[PDB]
RNA sequence: GUUGCGUGGUUCACCGCGGAGGUAGAGCUACUGGAUGGCCGAUGGGUUACUGACGUCAGCCAAACUCCGAAUGCCGUGGUGUAAAGCGUGGCAGUGAGACGGCGGGGGAUAAGCUCCGUACGUCGAAAGGGAAACAGCCCAGAUCGCCGGC
RNA sequence: CCUUGAAAGAGUGCGUAAUAGCUCACUGGUCAAGUGAUUGUGCGCCGAUAAUGUAGCGGGGCUCAAGCACACCGCCGAAGC
RNA sequence: UGCCUCCUAAAAUGUAACGGAGGCGCCCAAAGGUUCCCUCAACCUGGACGGCAAUCAGGUGGCGAGUGUAAAUGCACAAG
RNA sequence: CUCGAUGUCGGCUCGUCGCAUCCUGGGGCUGGAGCAGGUCCCAAGGGUUGGGCUGUUCGCCCAUUAAAGCGGCACGCGAGC
RNA sequence: UUACGGCGGCCACAGCGGCAGGGAAACGCCCGGUCCCAUUCCGAACCCGGAAGCUAAGCCUGCCAGCGCCGAUGAUACUGCCCCUCCGGGUGGAAAAGUAGGACACCGCCGAACA
């Protein structure tokens, strides 16, 4: 159950928790993508940075 | 108008579940807003220090909020 | 309309946000005036509206004023620079939120009652409508 | 007498209530002697018309989507501004 | 009066998103 | 802030668990005060149509009211993640006149391109490029260099 | 307040200082299809009102929309990728 | 202009103004320590002076009294 | 904003603009018989005096006139007085 | 084990109040102030020696929603973060009050009669 997260909006103007959640997820720049195991922590991060990312269930 | 006094930095210093050493101050307060429990002294100005090493525990003792140390 | 006593002569301005949660329906009379906007209604405005209703009906009926101006507002002297102590109280004001019923009226004639309530509404610094007791 | 076409609320909450009110229904609950509450959806216009015609204490022979059981209105929540019904409290009655 | 009003009114635009300096 | 030498994940983020609260709201026959309309009627008035106490019946209000009471934020802890987090000790600093915008407040007349606070809030300062006609502080976005490529 | 009851006021509004006159509140049949009140709403009208020169779309121009709402389809667009 | 208490102060701490309210520059040889004991205010009824309210008796009363002194937090398990 | 200088009242001279109109022009209503008015609407083409007192602006007054308007322009204008 | 006397846990869903039933052991009421001890006066209280009488009280058992107490679900207020020019919306939390209801406690140790 892996999720594919892609950064869509920029980090400029983002708040501290949002920037740090993006860093924890591992996204560097816009249009960058990572694959993460779906669980409670991952969904918490995605919830915090929902407006800056788009998430689709890629395998 | 215009006068004031210094802020006294009152309140809880160690919270529930925290590991403390003997003598650690736990609650600075005026009067007994909290009450000493097992292994907890009071102090000359209601200071609620720890008499033993352990973990903090807040409770109820028939109306009084109490702070106790479990070893 | 002035309180006999207050515990604090100088108070912060009442906060003008949200919808009124209490006194939103007619309780005493069968006709009422319901506010639709926030304002600081003063005792002078209240007296004006009350006299308007009374002097239009001219006889019969009962009028209730379910608001009291017990919040004071201060004002500094006219010719003074900025910031040399808070000013002395000048006005007495009631904090009104949308949905709050201001006046209550009962009268045998619906047309005359509605005309008097409209006359009252046109004296207040708010948009207000007329609601019945269903 | 006062027949009502109600359905069980699939989802409850702030957003669900807002969506139902926008769609034109009235969220409600049904409790009483059975010590068990149910969340039902009441169509707005017909329920309001029933309330106007037959009064507040009118017996409501509403039937669940599959079952029939009459009840009574215990309390209604009316918006101060819109003066419409947001919520209904229906109490079962043992005749 | 008019200068301030007209300068303040133009922050209501799609690009500025409802805010502007001063 | 930078840099030398130590320490090495101790920092921070999310999830779970253990904790203190009295703000928003709300309530008040739960206190202290204010306050609308009745019933009853304490006193005072010349047998009382006049003041109408206390309660009680309904409806209310409060920064210095609270029987209550969030959301957030804060402390600790167990996991997961994350190079240029953190901590100690030395060398060398600069800064200590900030501005505007969003939200919460005080002063002011709830006026000021006014003034004073808060805000792991933003930008400018010290940030070029695209948008807003022009337009430090608004929206998008952080320029290693080259290209007569694409989205 | 009642009464020839076809129908109907010690008066609905201008109007005599007063008495009159004036219409109207109401009915008979002539014609024959909708007529009024009121609620919430979308977009519009007035209130509107300073001084060098149009001067409150950036301009030309635009309702045969190049305006507004909803739905949909392409593309342009930065030193971002 | 130093110190103490509350609100502003936005439910940890801290937080400005020539913002809103008050206090302190002491007092007690017991108003300190310890041991033991007790529960107040208010209201009702009855009772020479004595009455709204002096001391007495009986009920009701869980904190609405009291705390050396401002306010806050506490104290009826009493810190009274 | 201007402190390594932005000359401050009144007057003279020269103006220019607005209309919230003083006269002249056109109207509605009138508690407009006529003459004269009042109030409101349209209208900025032109015109809108000379003296006494005061540093004055302002103001009072004298004699006229169809009229003796109200304001902005660094309270227009001192490298023009 | 039944139902009694203590000691505790907990501090109202357990309290207050009303209505009934009990004195085997016990617990109390009760008899006097000679002894210890005491009354800011009083053997009222405390303390001392006892059982002449008794469940009338305390106490125990059962029944009462009466006052008081606990209290949902749903909805709403409020709110973190986004969208948004305000209006409002999305998403995640979520009251107080009120309603349905609950409730005249529950749990452990020792001792006596009974076991
Ligand atoms: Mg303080
Ligand atoms: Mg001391
Ligand atoms: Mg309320
Ligand atoms: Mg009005
Ligand atoms: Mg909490
Ligand atoms: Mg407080
Ligand atoms: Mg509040
Ligand atoms: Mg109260
Ligand atoms: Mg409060
Ligand atoms: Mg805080
Ligand atoms: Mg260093
Ligand atoms: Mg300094
Ligand atoms: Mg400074
Ligand atoms: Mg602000
Ligand atoms: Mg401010
Ligand atoms: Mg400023
Ligand atoms: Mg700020
Ligand atoms: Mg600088
Ligand atoms: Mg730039
Ligand atoms: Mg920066
Ligand atoms: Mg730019
Ligand atoms: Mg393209
Ligand atoms: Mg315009
Ligand atoms: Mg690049
Ligand atoms: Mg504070
Ligand atoms: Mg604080
Ligand atoms: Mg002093
Ligand atoms: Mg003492
Ligand atoms: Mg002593
Ligand atoms: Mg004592
Ligand atoms: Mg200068
Ligand atoms: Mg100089
Ligand atoms: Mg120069
Ligand atoms: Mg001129
Ligand atoms: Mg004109
Ligand atoms: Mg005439
Ligand atoms: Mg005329
Ligand atoms: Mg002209
Ligand atoms: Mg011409
Ligand atoms: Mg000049
Ligand atoms: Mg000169
Ligand atoms: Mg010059
Ligand atoms: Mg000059
Ligand atoms: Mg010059
Ligand atoms: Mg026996
Ligand atoms: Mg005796
Ligand atoms: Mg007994
Ligand atoms: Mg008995
Ligand atoms: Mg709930
Ligand atoms: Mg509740
Ligand atoms: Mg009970």
């Amino acid at each position: 159950s892996q999720l594919k997260i892609t950064q869509v909006r920029s980090t400029i103007g983002a708040r501290w928790k949002q920037r740090e959640s993006l860093r924890t997820l591992g996204l560097r720049r816009i249009r960058h993508s990572v694959i993460r195991e779906d669980n409670a922590a991952t969904r918490g991060l995605i919830a915090v940075v929902r407006h800056l990312v788009e998430v689709e269930p890629a395998q | 108008n215009g006068r004031d006094s210094a802020a006294q930095r009152l309140g809880v210093k160690r919270y529930g579940g925290q590991v403390v050493k003997a003598g650690e101050i736990l609650v600075r307060q005026r009067g007994t807003k909290f009450h000493p429990g097992v292994n907890v002294g009071r102090g000359g100005d209601d200071t609620l220090f720890a008499k033993t090493a352990g973990a903090v525990e807040f409770g109820i003792k028939r109306g009084r909020k109490t702070v106790s140390i479990v070893g | 309309l002035i309180p006999r006593k207050v515990k604090h002569r100088k108070q912060h301005h009442p906060r003008q946000r949200g919808i009124a949660s209490g006194g939103t329906t007619v309780n005493f009379g069968d006709y009422g005036i319901q506010a639709l906007e926030h304002a600081y209604v003063t005792n002078r405005q209240i007296e004006s509206a009350r006299i308007a209703i009374n002097r239009h009906i001219k006889r019969g009926g009962k009028v209730w004023i379910n608001i009291f101006p017990d919040r004071p507002l201060t004002k500094k002297p006219a010719e003074t620079r900025m910031g040399s102590g808070k000013g002395s109280p000048e006005w007495w004001v009631a904090n009104v939120k949308p949905g709050r019923v201001l006046f209550e009226l009962s009268y045998p004639n619906e047309g005359v009652a509605r005309a008097a309530l409209t006359r009252a509404i046109h004296k207040l610094p708010i948009k207000a409508r007329i609601i019945t007791r269903e | 007498s006062n027949q009502l076409r109600v359905t069980v609320r699939t989802e409850t909450g702030k957003g669900a209530s807002r969506r139902a009110r926008r769609a034109g229904k009235i969220p409600a609950v049904l409790y009483g002697h059975g010590a068990e509450p149910q969340h039902l959806e009441l169509p707005g216009h017909d329920y309001a018309a029933v309330l106007r015609h037959s009064g507040t204490n009118a017996v409501l022979t509403l039937d669940i989507a599959g079952k029939e059981q009459l009840a009574l209105t215990k309390a209604l929540h009316i918006h101060p501004i819109r003066r419409t019904i947001q919520h209904a409290d229906l109490l079962v009655v043992r005749r | 009066a008019k200068r301030g009003r007209k300068k303040r009114d133009r922050k209501y635009s799609k690009a500025n998103h409802g805010k502007r300096p001063n």
